[PDB]
């Protein structure tokens, strides 16, 4: 940062834990670990100005693993229209929604 | 003499054992004669739930090698 | 030393207090068992030991963990 | 005595942790098998819910990657019975 | 989700508070704390649903620093109602 | 069923709570060469029910006091006491709060609000002083009270009170950790405002600040609360430090043994009250920020090192 | 789309025995049947997707069922006694039942 | 839920009693010294909060570290307390 | 102060900015800011005069709410990116919060009300620390995040500060507050070039530190918090009259002295970036700052104000000397201009 | 009841609203206590236990306790009713805003490891002692200094 007394001294008191994909206790990976890696091994050697346009696929995805809003949206739509189909008595949960199953 | 403080205590004691015997038999009745499973960690809740699915709806019912 | 003595007899809590502070700061350093703590806790198998690809030149536990090769806790046993 | 008792207790703890270590493989399969079923079952209903909706890809990864992103709890039980969803969501915090 | 917008607005409602004194220093020092709770709750919430355990240290470091911060704040407050017999802010107008 | 298991675990305790006052007004009596209450009912058994009915019938005076807070404090008090009995680990505890001891610690702390608010609400000078004095002593005794438990837990492995039944299958935690038992017992005496430490309602020194204005039904509820606590804290001593015998086959033995030890340690604070004059306010706090807190801190270290250098780390189950 | 596998693709015989049953035989199952499981684990790890190891999972299950069929055929009674006592305990702790465990363990050593 | 059920019965039982009570019978300090103690409390409470995690830290593979870290925590705060005494702040 | 306490505090007031600068995990940057807040408050009330308690209670509330706002920005980022640190993607509002907050701790522009008042009630010494070793910390956080902050806001806070600082200073006669006002102004220039060339912010700061530190140790040599008080400098200690003259004109931008370089290169960098609107207005009111600087010049040097007989008594006694730092920081400041190319 | 979470958030917001209205310092402390309670509830709702407890034994504990103590000393003089009124005013406005989006508990516990054995709150914060060993050193220095800051500022 402003004064890199850490890299110089070789110590790493503040870097080991800045992102989700960093070592998790007892090797229990955190959520989204599938993308942040893909979005930071991409932006490594490429500065930000160019980590912001071409490495946009990996952030647009990582912006969706975490926020997980497009999913919310899709699902919400499915919910609303399903309400309308039920409204037209077209649809009602099958035993698929409610039934016995494998261990 | 001091013989008399005992009456009162008796009714305290009897009222402090009820709870411990009661809670520990309303558990072995509701859970089918088997101590209520203590699910401290998820694994245990999983195993417990798995049991539910395995038979009836209640986990206490326990299927065996003959299944 | 003399104060120590009276201290043992007057304000005899601090004396005991400090003494313990130290004895806890020493026993760990000298103990035929201190090492075990980091092992006994290390060993507890909380997480699943994912297998390894038997590519070749493997001195690791041979398949069935019942095979001789591999780490052992006989140290834990008969401890 | 405390030193010896906890050392024994530790031996028992390693024994049963290893017992699941052995049994989790059987469960892992079971979980995945069932998990997929829930996703697929939701697909069926999915292929029957928004059919009328125009411009409606039956389903599509909210993401672009084709990597297998595990199913959130909601996704698995969202369409399903409320209780089912609640159980999963508030079913541990609430003891047996 | 929305849960976060309530907490965030809680912090803004607490923001509007600290920035609009009402003649009671203590009350302010109490509003200020309302934020720290909202920040602590939000930090803990996201850390918990990101399963980011490496970060849980922070939710608490936030509280530990905030507690002392408040300790200093109250000692100033006690200092003021020792010099002016009240915590009322109007009194604090000598530096004009 | 679960409801029935709520009657049991409550009523039974309430009925026992009533019989403690009686066994207090007789054990203090015989110690002071007097029979105690035996004329109402047979051997005074109906005596606790009798004043309960008088107390509720007498007018609940509402001094000309913040009504809401004035009335809430009693409610909180009783609520907390009855609640703290929910997770106690008598065999098959009503509710296996995984972090039970923390829960106990938490609710125990909340009680302080009652006394504080009561004094503030009462609006009487005596009450105000009582609250101030009470809050200080209460919280302070909480600081050593909590550290003493943390030392225990680290030798138990978990916060769940149920684990100690498995920790104490060979020896009571008094043998080890006796130095803290004493310090848990004295702190249990402070937190229940019992005698050696009862400056909250000294009566002689200041006249019952906590309930100076409280009478009839409000008096009773705290009242009930204090005595239930008197038992609960003694019961926590009888699980954490004096571990009753336990057998999975026969779970009753534990309850029975739990009974005997709880009654004797409950008898002990009754015996302490008659036997000792009351500590001064300053003296009381000194003992804890000065006589004990340094003792409690140091042993904490010893109990941190003990497991490691003895490689006696406990299982986390 | 999502390429979620079909049900017929994921239908296979089920163990379905009370968790207690498993915990009692856990040790032996960890013994007689870890060949396939470890391999399945390898697949499920390196190949992140589950669809990429489904078939292996089927093999995983097949290995245990017979494990059980063997025990059912031989020393069933011992095992039955061991699990019933193990199940009664709330955390199904192994040490409460050691006498039943010994007879179950000795027999299958003797026969299986 | 099970806890919620118990607790609301607990409040209900109390609220019932207070009501019965009211409905049936129809027929400036200068605690400066204290202030200081109160602040120390706040501080010590916070330490305790940093000492609460030990029950799980005792399990850390890095046992030694945990020892050093923990020992420091208690020791440093102990020093703070002693200072109070040394400076005679509390007295 | 029990010398031990003095050490703990001073260490914290010094560990405070240093942790901020060294760390990258923003959180650790926040606590660096938090430690500075806690360490400075004890020193501020050292006299414990009624004015002082007012000073600290203001400084603390202003500092505390800003600290909480900075934390909120870090907490929000944590949700918009798992990282604990600002990135290209950061929501614009997230960064703007950090600008406002950090511009409150540094006291720039419309949040410039606390500084003049706390500079008035604290000693001259703690005045320096409150003005210059407490600006390093927040500025570090900004300089690190410069690529991402808004050019518009900074400029507005920059211009505002310049104006407020200048206008405020014209009326003030208390020295502590004249300096507080100057600092607001210089702080403004610094934040103007941050979005464009952070490296110049670090020059417009050092030079401000190398100018203000000698200026304050001058004000306290005779401990004069009044211009009338500094005006009798000619009797109390005549030599410092020469350099006090040049340092104050150096604080304003007049060309031969070192003080021109920061304004000159900031203007060169802004014109290179095309802000010839903004730069022009800033330079113009910058000229207002020199007017109040020269008005003080008049009273202290160019004209000799009447003094008191009791002053002859203070002359007799040997004057405790000014530390060496005064000289080394007076010359390196009044005249280094011939060496500008290397400085930048 | 999926709404459980939203309900809680609302309560929290309302409590902070009261604190915002700045009632008597004691009323403020009480309000915060309620909010802190709501807070631990929400955290626990997600699954974090140790975390929820902390706020309780720290805020619902002394954090407000000392405040309380404090107020007794510096707050003597008791429109709270009017404040209560504005509070209801805010409540409805708050509700109105949610009703705004009304015209226009689905996903919590977003992801979970059904089988897991060493995952639980506190474990992560337990790593203050290992692999995060700079948080707790700086916090300890914070407390050790704060002792000194308060003792002189009171002096
Ligand atoms: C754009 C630039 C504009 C510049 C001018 C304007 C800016 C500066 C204005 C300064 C004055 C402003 C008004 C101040 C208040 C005036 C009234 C007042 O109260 O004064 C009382 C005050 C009373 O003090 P005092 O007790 O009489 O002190 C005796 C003096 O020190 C005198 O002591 P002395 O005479 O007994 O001792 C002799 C000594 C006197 O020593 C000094 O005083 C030095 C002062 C340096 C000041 C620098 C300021 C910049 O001679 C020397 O300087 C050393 C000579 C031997 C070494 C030579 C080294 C190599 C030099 C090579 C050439 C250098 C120039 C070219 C560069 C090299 C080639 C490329 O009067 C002063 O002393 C003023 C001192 C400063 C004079 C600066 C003149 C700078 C001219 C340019
Ligand atoms: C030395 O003389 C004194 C005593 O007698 C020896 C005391 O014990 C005590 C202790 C307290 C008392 C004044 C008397 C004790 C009170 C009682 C008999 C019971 C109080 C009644 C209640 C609050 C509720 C009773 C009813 C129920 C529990 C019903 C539950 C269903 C003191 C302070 C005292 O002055
Ligand atoms: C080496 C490894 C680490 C272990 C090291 C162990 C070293 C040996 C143990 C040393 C400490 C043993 C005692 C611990 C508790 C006492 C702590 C103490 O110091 O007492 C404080 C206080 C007496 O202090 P005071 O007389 O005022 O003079 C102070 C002089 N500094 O005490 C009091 O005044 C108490 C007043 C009590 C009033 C009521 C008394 C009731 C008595 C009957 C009940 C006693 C407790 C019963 C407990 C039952 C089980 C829980
Ligand atoms: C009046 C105030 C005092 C009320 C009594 C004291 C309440 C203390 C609550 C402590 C927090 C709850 C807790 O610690 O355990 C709850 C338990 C989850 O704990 P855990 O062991 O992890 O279980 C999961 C694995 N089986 O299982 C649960 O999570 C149960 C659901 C949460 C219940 C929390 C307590 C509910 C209290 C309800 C009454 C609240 C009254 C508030 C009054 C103020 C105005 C609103
Ligand atoms: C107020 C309170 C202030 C407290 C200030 C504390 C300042 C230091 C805090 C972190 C201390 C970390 C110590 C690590 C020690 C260690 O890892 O031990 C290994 C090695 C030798 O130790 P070993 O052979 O195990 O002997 C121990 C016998 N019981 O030891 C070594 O050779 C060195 C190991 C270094 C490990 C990396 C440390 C990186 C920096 C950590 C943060 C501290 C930064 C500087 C402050």
């Amino acid at each position: 940062p402003f004064l890199d007394i850490q890299k110089k001294l070789g110590i790493s008191l503040d870097r080991h834990f800045m992102f989700l994909s960093a070592e998790q206790p007892y090797k229990n990976a955190a959520r989204c670990h599938a993308f942040e890696k893909e979005w930071i091994e991409c932006a490594h050697g490429i500065g930000g100005t160019r980590a912001k346009k071409e490495c946009k696929i990996e952030f647009d995805d990582f912006e969706e693993c975490l926020l997980r809003y497009k999913t919310m949206r899709r699902m919400h739509d499915i919910k609303k229209q399903r309400e309308k189909l039920m409204k037209e008595g077209k649809y009602t949960p099958p035993p698929h929604h409610s039934g016995r199953e494998e261990p | 003499m001091w013989f008399e403080i005992l009456p009162g205590l008796a009714i305290m004691g009897v009222c402090l054992v009820i709870p411990g015997v009661s809670t520990a038999y309303i558990h072995k009745f509701t859970n089918g004669g088997k101590e209520k499973r203590v699910a401290r960690v998820q694994y245990q809740w999983y195993l417990m739930e798995r049991d539910r699915r395995i038979s009836g709806v209640n986990r206490y019912y326990v299927s065996k090698g003959l299944e | 030393s003399a104060f120590l003595k009276n201290a043992w007899a007057k304000e005899p809590v601090l004396v005991v207090s400090f003494s313990v502070w130290g004895l806890a700061i020493i026993m760990p350093m000298i103990s035929p068992y201190t090492k075990y703590a980091s092992m006994i806790n290390k060993a507890t198998p909380y997480n699943y030991p994912v297998p390894v690809r038997d590519d070749g030149n493997m001195p690791d536990v041979p398949s069935h963990p019942q095979d001789p090769l591999g780490p052992s806790l006989d140290w834990l046993k008969n401890l | 005595r405390m030193m010896r008792w906890n050392q024994e207790r530790r031996r028992l703890l390693i024994e049963d942790l290893e017992a699941r270590i052995a049994l989790m493989p059987l469960f892992q399969a079971e979980k995945d098998r069932r998990t997929l079923q829930i996703l697929r079952e939701n697909l069926e209903e999915e292929a029957i819910i928004m059919k009328d909706v125009p411009n409606w890809k039956v389903g599509e990864s909210v993401f672009h990657t084709t990597r297998w992103v595990p199913p959130l709890i909601g996704e698995m039980y969202g369409l399903r019975t409320k209780e089912e969803m609640s159980n999963a969501n508030f079913g541990f915090t609430w003891y047996t | 989700p929305s849960t976060f917008f309530n907490l965030t607005m809680a912090f803004s409602l607490s923001l509007l508070g600290t920035l609009m004194f009402r003649s009671h220093l203590m009350s302010t020092l109490l509003c200020l704390e309302g934020m720290v709770l909202s920040l602590f709750i939000m930090t803990s919430v996201t850390s918990l649903n990101s399963n980011s355990m490496s970060s849980m240290p922070i939710p608490i470091t936030i509280l530990v620093f905030a507690a002392c911060e408040a300790a200093v704040g109250l000692a100033l407050l006690v200092k003021v109602s020792n010099t002016y017999g009240t915590d009322y802010v109007q009194n604090l107008n000598l530096l004009q | 069923m679960f409801f029935i298991n709520i009657l049991t675990l409550l009523v039974p305790i309430l009925i026992a709570m009533a019989f403690l006052t009686l066994v207090e007004r007789k054990i203090l009596g015989y110690m002071q060469l007097r029979k105690g209450p035996n004329i109402v009912g047979p051997y005074g058994i109906l005596q606790p029910f009798a004043d309960a009915m008088k107390l509720f019938m007498k007018e609940p005076m509402r001094p000309l006091t913040s009504m809401s807070l004035f009335i809430i404090a009693p409610t909180l008090s009783l609520t907390l006491a009855l609640s703290l009995w929910v997770p106690l680990p008598m065999p098959h505890p009503l509710i296996n709060l995984n972090l039970g001891i923390l829960f106990i610690l938490a609710t125990s702390s909340l009680s302080v609000y009652s006394i504080l608010w009561s004094g503030w609400a009462s609006n009487s000078k005596y009450s105000l002083f009582g609250a101030l004095r009470a809050v200080a002593q209460t919280i302070s005794y909480e600081v050593t009270m909590a550290i003493i438990l943390l030392s225990v837990l680290l030798m138990n492995g978990s916060y769940s009170l149920q684990t100690l039944i498995t920790t104490q299958e060979h020896m009571w935690l008094l043998l080890p950790a006796w130095p803290m038992a004493m310090m848990w017992f004295i702190s249990t005496l402070a937190e229940t405002n019992r005698a050696p430490f009862d400056l909250t309602e000294g009566e002689s020194e200041l006249v019952s600040g906590f309930n100076v204005e409280y009478a009839a039904g409000p008096f009773a509820l705290f009242f009930m609360a204090e005595y239930t606590n008197i038992i609960l804290m003694n019961a926590l001593t009888t699980i954490i430090f004096l571990g009753p015998l336990y057998y999975i086959n026969l779970p009753e033995l534990y309850s029975t043994n739990f009974m005997m030890e709880a009654l004797l340690l409950s008898s002990t604070f009754l015996w302490i009250r008659a036997s000792y004059p009351r500590f001064r306010y300053d003296q009381l706090m000194h003992l804890l920020w000065k006589n004990f807190l340094p003792l409690t801190l140091a042993l904490c270290m010893w109990h941190i090192s003990l497991p490691i250098f003895t490689a006696g780390v406990p299982p986390y189950m | 789309i999502v390429e979620l596998p079909t049900l017929e693709e994921l239908k296979v015989e089920e163990v379905k025995v009370s968790s207690a049953v498993l915990k009692a035989a856990a040790h032996h199952y960890g013994a007689q049947c870890d060949k396939t499981n470890k391999e399945f684990m390898l697949c499920r790890w390196e190949e992140k997707d589950p669809r990429r190891c489904l078939k292996e999972g089927k093999l995983v299950n097949g290995c245990a069922l017979n494990f059980f069929r063997q025990i059912k055929s031989h020393c069933a009674e011992p095992f039955t006694e061991y699990w019933t006592c193990l199940d009664y305990s709330n955390m199904q702790l192994f040490r409460h039942c050691r006498q039943q465990q010994a007879k179950f363990d000795q027999c299958v050593l003797d026969k299986l | 839920m099970n806890l919620y059920t118990v607790i609301f019965i607990n409040i209900l039982l109390s609220l019932t009693l207070i009501l019965v009570a009211f409905w049936l019978p129809q027929m400036l300090p200068f605690s400066m010294k204290f202030f200081l103690v109160a602040i120390t409390f706040l501080l010590f409470d916070l330490e305790i909060a940093l000492l609460l995690p030990l029950p799980w830290a005792i399990q850390t593979i890095k046992t030694s570290t945990m020892m050093i870290m923990a020992f420091i925590l208690v020791t440093i705060l102990s020093l703070g307390l002693a200072y109070e005494w040394t400076q005679k702040g509390l007295e | 102060m029990n010398p031990i306490t003095l050490a703990i505090i001073y260490f914290t007031i010094f560990l405070g900015p240093v942790i901020t600068m060294s760390s990258t995990n923003l959180m650790l940057m926040w606590v660096g800011l938090e430690f500075s807040l806690l360490a400075i408050i004890p020193m501020l009330i050292n006299k414990k005069n009624p004015r002082s308690t007012e000073a600290a209670t203001k400084y603390f509330v202003t500092q505390a709410t800003a600290s909480m706002i900075i934390l909120l920005a870090i907490v929000l980022n944590y949700k918009q990116l798992g990282t604990w640190m600002f990135q290209q993607q950061t929501n614009g509002l997230i960064l703007n919060m950090t600008l406002m907050a950090l511009s409150m701790k540094l006291g720039l522009a419309p949040f410039h009300f606390w500084l003049p008042e706390v500079t008035q009630g604290i000693p001259l010494h703690m005045g320096l620390i409150l003005l210059t070793w407490q600006k390093i910390a927040p500025l570090s956080i900004l300089i690190q995040i410069y690529p991402l902050l808004n050019s518009t806001i900074i400029l507005m806070l920059a211009i505002t500060s310049i104006f407020m600082g200048a206008w405020g200073g014209l009326n003030q006669t208390q020295m502590r507050k004249i300096m507080a006002y100057s600092s607001i102004a210089h702080m403004g220039w610094m934040l103007a070039i941050l979005p464009y060339n952070p490296s110049l912010t670090l020059l417009n700061l050092m030079i401000y530190i190398i100018l203000t530190a000698p200026m304050f140790m001058a004000l306290m040599l005779n401990n004069s918090m009044t211009i009338n008080s500094i005006s009798l400098l000619w009797n109390k200690t005549p030599a410092m009259l020469t350099m006090i003259s040049l340092m104050l004109l150096s604080l304003g931008g007049l060309p031969p002295l070192t003080g021109f370089l920061p304004k000159w290169i900031i203007i060169t960098e802004l014109m290179k970036n095309n802000c010839l609107i903004m730069a022009t207005l800033m330079a113009m009111m910058a000229l207002l700052n020199l007017f109040f600087y020269t008005r003080l010049i008049y009273s202290t040097s160019l004209t000799m104000f009447p003094t008191n007989n009791n002053s002859k008594m203070m002359t007799h006694q040997t004057k405790t000397k000014p530390n060496l730092m005064f000289s080394t920081l007076a010359i390196m400041s009044t005249m280094t201009l011939p060496l500008a190319p290397q400085l930048i | 009841m999926n709404n459980y979470i939203f309900v809680l958030s609302s309560l929290f917001l309302v409590g902070c609203l009261g604190l915002a209205l700045k009632p008597s310092p004691i009323y403020g402390g009480l309000g915060l206590i309620v909010s802190g309670f709501v807070g631990c509830l929400m955290v626990l709702g997600f699954g974090g236990s140790f975390l929820g407890l902390m706020v309780f034994l720290i805020y619902l504990g002394g954090m407000l306790v000392v405040f309380g103590y404090t107020t007794a000393m510096a707050t003597e003089e008791y429109s709270n009713w009017l404040i209560l009124g504005f509070l209801v005013l805010g409540v409805i406005m708050e509700v109105f805003l949610i009703c705004v989006l009304n015209y226009y508990g689905d996903w919590l516990m977003y992801e979970v490891d059904d089988v897991g054995v060493m995952l639980e709150g506190g474990i992560g914060v337990a790593a203050m002692y290992s692999c995060a060993t700079w948080m707790m050193v700086v916090a300890g220095w914070s407390l050790f200094a704060g002792i000194f800051i308060i003792i002189e500022i009171t002096r």
